[PDB]
């Protein structure tokens, strides 16, 4: 067979040992998912530096806690516009969320709170930027690079998944490299805690599975096919579905006829055909030995799953960072003043928060 | 080229949910 005695029972005891991490871990969750923390800070504790970055409900700001000096990024959220994109669930998901999780490449939420205008999570800076901006830097990545990111994003959708999470928004733009050059995963606004299937049509439209796309209901492979569409993004610099608008990429997605650069190496063109299988009876990650598939590929085989986890592994490239508070790897944003109304906006709808 | 085109198809940028 494959496998000789002595790595045979090595890797069935790696693989026990990831049930008994995973079963802890889902206890540690559950505490916190039914007795959320709240209302950890205030504003003025914070001084605002600069926006790292935007979206149409609000916007993430560099700030700096008064009392000890640390930098913080703290997302900002207009309530009365979370309200009219019908965004209300999603928010107070999320915080829910980023409250409960605990693991190495999910970025932490230190403190949490709002007033008359605005929802605040204060979250870590991860001052090295956006994977999405040193992809389109260096073009695309070499495979042991783009290994080392797959390999975190595999462990955190393993740990995600066995606490019934749907990620559903994978894309380098979500992505942070922090000081070590190792990954955060930031944004869980479209994330859905799921027992079985779903049906909502929701993430971005290079990353989403065919099953997504059509009617159908979905379930957390659909995670799978977009670790698929990142890894081939970074490899090839490009994703493997695109077009000028989305209805013309969800054609060539639901095809699903994917090529590939003659320079991917064998390997990988067989993990990212198992990977973006439109079938669902044939995608690694959903299949009888799950998460194993995927881990256990050729692909991987240099991978040493533990010694990412432990972030022992020296990372392929160490953002530059020139001090506290250095946003060098960061896009410039317009920025707008935090106005606070003198009347509570929404205070009902945003209880929970 | 793909790459070509992917430059072509203005998808290049940061690219939103729906
Ligand atoms: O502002 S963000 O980059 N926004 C997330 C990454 N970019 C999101 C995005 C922006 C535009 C289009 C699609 C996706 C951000 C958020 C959360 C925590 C952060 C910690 N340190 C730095 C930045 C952080
Ligand atoms: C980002 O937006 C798409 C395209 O215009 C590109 O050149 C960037 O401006
Ligand atoms: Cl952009």
């Amino acid at each position: 067979g494959h496998m000789g005695n002595a790595a045979a029972a090595k890797k069935g005891s790696e693989q026990e040992s990831v049930k008994e991490f995973l079963a802890k871990a889902k206890e540690e969750f559950l505490k916190k998912w039914e007795s959320p923390s709240q209302n950890t800070a205030q504003l003025d504790h914070f001084d605002r530096i600069k926006t790292l970055g935007t979206g149409s409900f609000g916007r993430v700001m560099l700030v700096k806690h008064k009392e000890t000096g640390n930098h913080y990024a703290m997302k900002i959220l207009d309530k009365q516009k979370v309200v009219k994109l019908k965004q209300i669930e999603h928010t107070l998901n999320e915080k829910r969320i980023l409250q409960a999780v605990n693991f190495p490449f999910l970025v932490k939420l230190e403190f949490s709170f709002k007033d008359n205008s605005n929802l605040y999570m204060v979250m870590e800076y991860v001052p090295g930027g956006e994977m999405f901006s040193h992809l389109r830097r260096i073009g695309r990545f070499s495979e042991p690079h783009a290994r080392f990111y797959a390999a975190q994003i595999v462990l955190t959708f393993e740990y995600l998944h066995s606490l019934d999470l749907i990620y559903r928004d994978l894309k380098p733009e979500n992505l942070l490299i922090d000081q070590q050059g190792y990954i955060q995963v930031t944004d869980f606004g479209f994330a859905k805690r799921v027992k079985g299937r779903t049906w909502t049509l929701c993430g971005t439209p290079e990353y989403l599975a065919p099953e997504i796309i059509l009617s159908k209901g979905y379930n957390k492979a659909v995670d799978w096919w977009a670790l698929g569409v990142l890894i081939y993004e970074m490899a090839a610099g490009y994703p493997p579905f695109f077009a000028d608008q989305p209805i013309q990429i969800y054609e060539k997605i639901v095809s699903g006829k994917v090529r590939f650069p003659s320079h991917f190496s064998s390997d990988l063109k067989d993990l990212l055909r198992n990977l973006l299988q439109v079938d669902l009876t044939k995608r690694f990650g959903n299949l009888k030995n799950g998460v194993n598939d995927i881990k256990n590929h050729k692909w991987f085989a240099t991978t040493d799953w533990i010694a990412i986890y432990q972030r022992k592994v020296e990372a392929p490239f160490i953002p530059k960072f020139k001090g506290p508070g250095d946003t060098s790897n960061f896009d410039d944003y317009e920025e707008e003043e935090i106005r606070v109304s003198i009347n509570e906006k929404c205070g009902k709808e945003f209880t929970e928060f | 080229t793909t790459y070509a085109d992917f430059i072509a198809s203005g998808r290049t940028s940061r690219r939103d949910a729906i």
